[PDB]
């Protein structure tokens, strides 16, 4: 099996996607792999945090020139893998891939996207047809997406997670104790982690978005020292400059898919946390 | 058939009398079975006809015929040569057309002058004065092996002949002709080639085909270095001014093309009065390709101004038109510029290089189109041995340690790519005193692909280098990251023993590499151990056998009890790949 998913990786490098019957096996395997991790996983450092990849397959190439290949980089990757972009299946295939084959490499959270509705809204499904021929890889994407973890915990220090904080969370003890095995409700904690936005009103805000809330400075600062969190690391947003600090650092959202949508015209940043927690961004234009 | 001929034919296929390929070869040998008399009488008769279009057959025989002048009775018998060899010219398939005249030039020698008349020229006008064209396109190469030995009688047909073959109705017959009118001028006396080479070159350069006029000025190469300086101004200048200014591009292109040969064929004089301001026009043309042609003869030309006037007319009228060249559009034409614009610093000295080329030398290392800038960078040797190191250091490093740091990583890693280039030109010595530091450096760049790229370029350098100058000035920095607090760094280290053991034998690896790698065995990130797994099993071959038992061996075998599965994995690997499992 190991031989196998070298060459699917090889394969899928070159932006050819897996067959039906592999994703059908990619999958089994990485929902046996993800089944085990936590609601708050535990990932120590070295790593290199990035955010939205959106199915921009060749940014994602480029993501890896800047920050070194897998398994050689450890890399933990915040979610919203699919849809706008033009290639969400080669994508979401080479990251689920990267996982199953190397574990304690890869840590792959969940997003706003990694659900049923929303990808039926913005492409991920559509292709799916278009390159397969109906919608069974869909099925098996979605219901691995099921399995992923809202959240990831380095070195107990920085707390990462796709969208942000939620009135009904307050410890990350209240979010162990969520079941995640199951698609992304409209409301609530689980839906909260995966769509609020840091905002420069304090307290909690109506969000633009119709799901999730806007939280303020203030609200940070609690979590955070409640906590025993110095960072929280997150992205969601499309940042112009690739990574945006906020509310007195205690936020940071990283980006990384450059030219969103091939529309915006931002540039994508990538996060290293070292040996140490030091941290440093990387910062990238889209591949030629 | 009959045997003894036979044996050349080939029984097997589904041809048509075709005959054995690495039998035709073996033709020398038939030949000696019959003797010279029988090889005369049926032999020869055998390959005249018989002629079947297998090609590579037919161009063996072609090949072969023309050593075959003693295998047939020697001098006296060289024409049973023709016959077959007369028809193997008028074949199709060029290729053969071509070895069937060489061979036939080749022969011509062997025929006596008596036998010339009698044979040789007789076919010479039947492929002529032949009726098929290709007949004709290969007549006109085999007029100057036989008019110096003829009569004065006979040379004058030759000439006619030669002239009706430049106005033949056909375009093809004209070129033919045209290209071998210089060849044919050479040996005809003076008189002849401003009588007769004269007119039938001046038609030709006015052809209505521009195909044949383009081929004109190589002609004209020929005719002017057989005339006496003082004709050319009446006899042949006129044409060759017109053709620098023809209608067609393509002729003008010819002009550029074989400018320093029109140069040395003319003189020193008519090079400063005609030569030099057609140079100027073809480096304005309006098309690219001809602006490009010219710019490429740029150093050879100033090489050849006579050494009298030189130095003032590069000043005053070519190094104007080169300041234009530094800018045009086309990349096409500053591409031919940069291959050779330093080329000119030996032929205007250390103070003229330093004040009027180096400004260009920089417009162009900062250029658009690579290879421009690389074009530049090829050629530093000249400029080098010219001005002083520390002067060209002064005007080119600024540019470099610029491009080293700057926006697009892309950028940066164009400029690493200089590097085994600047070392193998401008020396070690100044490579360890200007660009050591920047390709250290990189090592431990932001970018991963900068690392990369500045990793292999280590292997480049010790190339450029050797071992010896790798194990002290390379290697040591190298292992000082070992102890690096960030990962990215520590595996950087390996990666550069990776490479470098490919290129600094068993010794320096064995003693001043493996070490560091077996150290790091023990690192607290896994990544950093995994990686050792495998650089063991990279530079494992180029390890004696004896410590590959005694100090691999045991480290891999302790890696594969590691906690991390990819140490585990890797480490099993490296120990089945070595063959230490
Ligand atoms: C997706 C979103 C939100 O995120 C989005 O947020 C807002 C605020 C910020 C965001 C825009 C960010 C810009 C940078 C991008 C740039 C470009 C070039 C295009 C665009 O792209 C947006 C979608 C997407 C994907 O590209 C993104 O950037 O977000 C849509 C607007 C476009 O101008 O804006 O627009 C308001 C509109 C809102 O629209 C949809 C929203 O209606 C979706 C809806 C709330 C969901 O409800 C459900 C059920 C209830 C629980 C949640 O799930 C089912 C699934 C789905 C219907
Ligand atoms: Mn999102
Ligand atoms: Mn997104």
């Amino acid at each position: 099996f190991t031989k196998e998913l070298d060459q699917w990786i090889e394969q899928l490098n070159e932006c050819k996607q897996l067959s039906e019957s592999q994703v059908k096996s990619l999958c089994e395997k990485a929902k046996e792999i993800l089944t085990k991790e936590s609601n708050v996983q535990e990932v120590r450092c070295p790593v290199t945090v990035c955010g939205d990849v959106h199915g921009q397959f060749h940014d994602l190439m480029e993501l890896f020139r800047i920050g070194g290949k897998s398994p050689d980089t450890n890399y933990l990757f915040m979610g919203d893998y699919v849809d706008r972009g033009y290639y969400s299946v080669e994508t979401v295939t080479l990251l689920v891939a990267l996982k199953v084959r190397y574990r304690e490499r890869i840590t792959i959270l969940r997003g706003n996207h990694e659900s049923r509705q929303i990808t039926q809204v913005y492409g991920f499904y559509d292709e799916c047809l278009r390159k397969y021929g109906n919608a069974n890889v869909w099925k098996y994407f979605t219901d691995l997406f099921d399995y992923l973890p809202l959240t990831a915990l380095v070195d107990g220090q920085i707390f990462c997670l796709h969208g942000g904080l939620s009135p009904s969370i307050d410890t990350l003890d209240h979010i162990r104790a969520l079941d995640r095995l199951q698609e992304v409700p409209h409301e609530g904690p689980m839906c909260d982690l995966l769509w609020s936005d840091p905002d420069d009103r304090g307290g909690w805000g109506i969000s633009p978005r119709g799901a999730g809330y806007t939280f303020g400075q203030d609200i940070s600062e609690t979590f955070n020292h409640a906590n025993g969190l110095t960072l929280v690391s997150r992205a969601h947003q499309l940042v112009m400059e690739g990574y945006n600090w906020c509310h007195d650092r205690n936020v940071v959202t990283i980006f990384s898919a450059p030219n969103y949508c091939y529309r915006c015209g931002n540039q994508a940043a990538i996060m290293e946390l070292d040996d140490t927690l030091k941290y440093s961004f990387l910062q990238f234009d889209p591949a030629p | 058939s009959l045997y003894p001929i036979a044996v050349l034919i080939d029984e097997l296929r589904n041809e048509d009398v075709q005959l054995r390929l690495n039998s035709i070869k073996k033709l020398s040998t038939i030949a000696l079975a019959l003797g010279v008399e029988r090889t005369r009488s049926e032999l020869l008769p055998f390959l005249t006809d018989t002629i079947y279009d297998e090609d590579e057959v037919l161009l063996a025989l072609a090949e072969q015929l023309g050593t075959f002048t003693t295998l047939v009775g020697g001098p006296e018998y060289v024409h049973c040569l023709l016959p077959p060899l007369e028809s193997l010219a008028t074949v199709e398939e060029t290729v053969v057309r071509d070895k069937a005249v060489e061979s036939l030039r080749a022969i011509s020698h062997e025929h006596s002058p008596s036998d010339l008349e009698a044979h040789f020229v007789p076919l010479v006008k039947r492929l002529a004065g032949g009726d098929w064209f290709t007949s004709r396109t290969s007549a006109c190469g085999l007029f100057s092996v036989c008019y110096p030995r003829v009569s004065s009688a006979v040379k004058a047909e030759l000439r006619q002949y030669f002239r009706n073959l430049c106005s033949d109705d056909t375009p093809m017959v004209r070129r033919a002709a045209a290209s071998k009118l210089g060849e044919f001028a050479k040996v005809l006396e003076l008189d002849n080639v401003k009588s007769e080479i004269i007119p039938m070159f001046s038609n030709l350069a006015s052809d209505e085909q521009d195909s044949v006029r383009l081929l004109a000025v190589e002609a004209c190469v020929n005719i002017a270095q057989l005339l006496p300086q003082e004709d050319l101004e009446a006899l042949v200048m006129p044409t060759l001014r017109q053709a620098a200014e023809d209608k067609s591009w393509r002729v003008r292109y010819m002009v550029a093309d074989k400018f320093t040969e029109l140069q040395k064929a003319v003189g020193p004089e008519i090079t400063k009065t005609d030569l030099v301001p057609a140079f100027q026009n073809l480096m304005k043309d309006c098309e690219a390709e001809v602006r490009a042609a010219a710019s490429h003869k740029v150093k050879e030309f100033c090489e050849n101004l006579s050494a009298d006037c030189r130095e003032n007319v590069i000043m005053s009228q070519i190094l104007p038109c080169i300041k234009e060249l530094v800018s045009d559009a086309n990349q096409h034409v500053k591409s031919a510029l940069a291959s050779v614009i330093m080329g000119l610093s030996p032929i205007l000295g250390k103070d003229n290089t330093i004040e009027h080329l180096l400004p260009l030398f920089l417009a162009q290392l900062k250029d658009e189109c690579p290879e421009v800038r690389l074009n530049i960078i090829s050629n530093l040797d000249c400029v080098n041995e010219v001005i002083g190191i520390r002067q060209l250091s002064q005007s080119l490093l600024p540019a470099i340690v610029e491009l080293a740091e700057d926006a697009k990583w892309r950028v940066r890693l164009a400029i690493i790519e200089y590097m085994p280039l600047l070392a193998g030109q401008l020396g070690v010595e100044f490579f360890d005193e200007k660009l050591n530091s920047l390709c250290m450096a990189w090592l431990v760049d932001h970018v991963y692909a900068i690392r990369e790229a500045a990793t292999s370029n280590l292997k480049k350098l010790v190339e450029k280098f050797g071992k010896e100058w790798a194990h002290a000035t390379i290697i040591p920095k190298v292992l000082a990251m070992s102890g690096d607090p960030n990962y990215l760094h520590r595996m950087t280290t390996l990666f550069c023993i990776n490479v470098l053991s490919e290129v600094c034998g068993q010794d320096i690896t064995t003693k001043h590499m493996l070490p560091t790698v077996l150290r790091m065995a023990g690192d607290p990130v896994a990544n950093v151990r995994f990686n050792v797994a495998k650089s063991l099993q990279k530079i494992g071959p180029i390890l004696d056998n004896s410590t590959l038992q005694s100090e691999v061996k045991p480290i891999l075998e302790k890696l594969t009890q590691d906690q991390d599965v990819d140490v585990k994995y890797f480490a099993q690997e490296a120990l089945t790949v070595l063959s230490l499992a």
